[PDB]
């Protein structure tokens, strides 16, 4: 019971985990998530860049 | 993956594009296409590469030690409190974050060196050694032979030099949700005592030691842990260490500058 | 009818008014609120003072100088000894609390300068010192603002207070990666902060440890011409969002 | 399996149990809970502090003799120094709040006596001098008890403390009419009563006013034969219950 | 012919057993079950925790 992902590229690659522990699984780094919105844009005010800071 | 760029043609508007009011604390999300006139640029550009768990996913020694073939009084054994903030290089990468939570990849890469005496008609034997963790409360060895080593729970590793190097993995050993790499606060409800990361800190000790002695002939042998984060979670980023490293249970530092100076607030001569 | 300076925020018995701001920095984005049954491990009922507790406590104003280095407070502790906040957390072994952070500083369209504030989470202090560890007194001092300096602190066990590494060993220019506004006289009048609870533990003692440390630290020193009011203040003003407690017994620390 | 003695009530980290009891008396049949919006006059949101603190609170103990005329507790005030209880007390000017007291008393089965355990609401007290009023200490000791005498009070600003009228200039023995048990050593362990709040007005002060005064009073004196155990303490634990509080402010009391 | 369990987390792992006797496998950790009531409330008779153990 196998599972197939894609390949970091410019094809996939088959793949089992062996062992019942998942910390012995190996690193996930077909990962990609992102929210820059915490640390920049942190206001509890939404800003249009046309608009100025103060009006 | 990396956002691509907007084809851009010439403004004349009451818009401020170039203008916020930075004392807001919020970051400007002003492109090139503002300010300046600008081609379309389909960009492919991918991220990949700055993920957190790709920036801690490399192993890295964090500390090693001795112990010799010989001794009379057992004493030929060593231990090693397992902790992260004896090596600059590693430490400085996780104290990039306030808190974290991640799995871990115990490899060790063994070796010995044979030491000058007078003894003869040496053969020595395949060396083969013994790794063993002892979580915290448990009953600590004493000498290279004390009953502790039978290892009847705490888990531990055998291997014979010559060998591919030793490997574990670890499952998120915490006590809260997440590692702490910094606490600014105390071991006892009265401030006195310990102060610093230092309280948060343990999980057991490493022992190594020869199973067998392999020869008369007197040897040294160093065990090198390297640690490996894997699954990692990271929160709440922080400067990196701008000081030099001072002390491996605190933070302290003797004050440094911000950075190198150059000549005039105009030379392009940089240092 | 409005300004993205005008500005009133209101909690229990208290009332903040803003004639000049930018906007309103909020934590990581995460806006404070009570801890979930999800997420919890004390098994006892929690105490939600609210009011009595949720509101706004104003501590001992500062006075900037055209040296001044800077100034923090340690947080979980400051409000030790206000009012029922203070007492709920001596008579508890648990408690977790967001807070509603405004510095308040004014001058004339004349005089000039720039503070920034922050909050640092977490902010373990080096000894100046290299073999000790600084004294709690020199951590923190309740309301009493703590002072940085313009150089290197000295022996026993007093805290690095040099500025330029914010005494954690890091550049303090970069500290704006922690929640934080900047108060520029020319165009500011206050700066305010909303902390979420930030540790990784639910809940946690809060005599035993500062969850954040602010800090008010002037890049742009104060000038004016002479003639110019020359006593300038600044007024750290805080209210606690959603304090729970657990763990009620008798009171003190240890 | 269970005995109309049997018994096992809980309010946040405390418990009571009673292995002898009668039953549970209820204030005159009202059950106590938290002012209606219809019946208020405070416009400010109160506090409910919940668990920390409606709990039980257990003061300190007496010694019951075959000579103790009896003693009293006033109440508003008696847990002005119980943790969270006497604080909101303190950083507030309105108060208020129902009660569970359970007074404990326990001999053998050779010992005998009996104990009249009542709540008196206002319970307004002379003095023992025509003249003069009788002094606040007088009045009453917090948690310590007060005590009747068995025979006239004497001058100054004491209280005319002698049982036969409990000091109010009625007849001892129809207290019977305001809430109450009877602790008959023979039968008896402990008695249970549920003061709710009950005043002219929706909230009162609380170091200004004592809605009530609870009496311990025996109408039968203890008595055991030689050998007997000869201690016998009378313990009494009381439980806020519903405690709303409004006007906050400083602390302390004028 | 494998097996595909889960494994233990906070995913699954495949598995084919490849001797003949079923000592040659490996310990099975996957188990969970439990019964304290041997142990605890040994008791002939069901006890009510708001009841007394005499009446
Ligand atoms: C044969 C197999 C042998 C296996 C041996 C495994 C040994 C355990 C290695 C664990 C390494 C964890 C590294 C995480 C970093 C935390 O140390 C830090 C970092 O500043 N602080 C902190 O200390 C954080 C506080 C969290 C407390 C956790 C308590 C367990």
């Amino acid at each position: 019971g196998a599972q197939v992902s894609t390949q970091k590229t410019g094809i996939h690659y088959t793949n089992i985990n062996y062992y019942k522990d998942a910390a012995s699984n190996s690193a996930n780094r077909q990962d990609f998530t992102q929210d820059p919105g915490k640390f920049t844009e942190p206001v509890k005010d939404i800003m249009v860049k046309s608009m100025p800071a103060l009006n | 993956r990396v956002a691509d760029t907007v084809g851009s043609g010439p403004v004349n508007s009451e818009s401020i594009p170039a203008l916020t009011a930075a004392e807001t604390g919020h970051t400007s999300q002003v492109v090139p296409s503002d300010t300046m006139q600008t081609r379309h640029v389909k960009n492919y550009h991918s991220r990949s590469e700055s993920t957190v768990e790709n920036f801690l996913c490399r192993s890295a020694c964090v500390f090693y030690t001795t112990y010799k073939n010989h001794d009379s009084d057992g004493d030929n054994f060593a231990y090693w409190v397992i902790n992260a903030r004896q090596v600059a290089q590693l430490r400085r990468k996780l104290e990039m974050f306030t808190y974290a939570r991640f799995d871990l990849e115990l490899t060790f890469v063994i070796t010995s060196t044979q030491e000058q005496s007078t003894t003869q008609g040496q053969d020595t034997p395949v060396l083969t050694h013994q790794i063993m963790y002892v979580p915290p409360g448990g009953p600590v060895p004493t000498k290279v032979n004390s009953y502790s080593w039978q290892t009847s729970t705490n888990p531990s590793v055998f291997w014979t030099e010559g060998n591919a190097p030793p490997r574990m993995s670890i499952p998120f050993i915490g006590i809260g949700n997440a590692y702490s790499m910094f606490y600014d606060g105390w071991a006892r409800f009265d401030k006195q005592g310990t102060y610093g990361i230092s309280t948060l800190n343990s999980m057991g000790t490493l022992y190594m030691r020869h199973v067998n002695g392999g020869g008369p002939g007197p040897i040294v042998s160093t065990v090198r842990i390297y640690f490996k984060p894997k699954h990692v979670k990271t929160w709440v980023p922080r400067p990196p260490r701008l000081c030099q490293y001072k002390k491996a249970g605190n933070v302290n530092f003797i004050p440094t500058s911000v950075t190198e100076g150059r000549t005039d607030i105009t030379t392009m001569k940089t240092t | 009818g409005y300004s993205d300076r005008v500005r009133s925020i209101t909690l229990g018995n208290s009332t903040i008014t803003t004639q000049e701001c930018a906007n309103v920095v909020v934590g990581y984005g995460v806006w404070p609120a009570y801890l979930k049954d999800e997420e919890a491990t004390a098994e006892d009922q929690p105490t939600q003072p609210d009011v009595a507790t949720c509101r706004f406590y104003t501590l001992e104003s500062v006075m900037w100088q055209q040296g001044s280095p800077g100034w923090w407070w340690k947080f979980p502790d400051a409000l030790s000894n206000m009012g029922l906040f203070g007492q709920n957390m001596q008579y508890h072994y648990l408690g977790r609390a967001g807070y509603t952070i405004h510095v308040q500083c004014n001058a004339s369209k004349f005089h000039q300068g720039c503070l920034l504030v922050v909050c640092v989470p977490e902010a373990e202090m080096g000894c100046a010192t290299l073999a000790n560890k600084p004294d709690p007194k020199s951590l923190s001092k309740g309301e009493i603002a703590s002072t940085f300096e313009s150089q290197n602190s000295t022996g026993e066990t007093a805290v690095q207070a040099n500025v330029i590494n914010a005494g954690m060993g890091v550049g303090v220019g970069n500290l704006t990666i922690f929640p934080h506004q900047w108060i520029n006289l020319r165009t500011n009048n206050s700066a305010t902060i909303v902390m979420p609870y930030i540790n990784s533990v639910p809940m946690d003692n809060m005599f035993r440890h500062n969850n954040f440390t602010l800090m008010v630290i002037p890049f742009a020193p104060l000038s004016y011409s002479a003639g110019a009011t020359t006593y300038v203040p600044i007024t750290v003003t805080v209210a606690p969002m959603c304090a729970e407690y657990n763990g009620l017994r008798l009171a003190g620390k240890q």
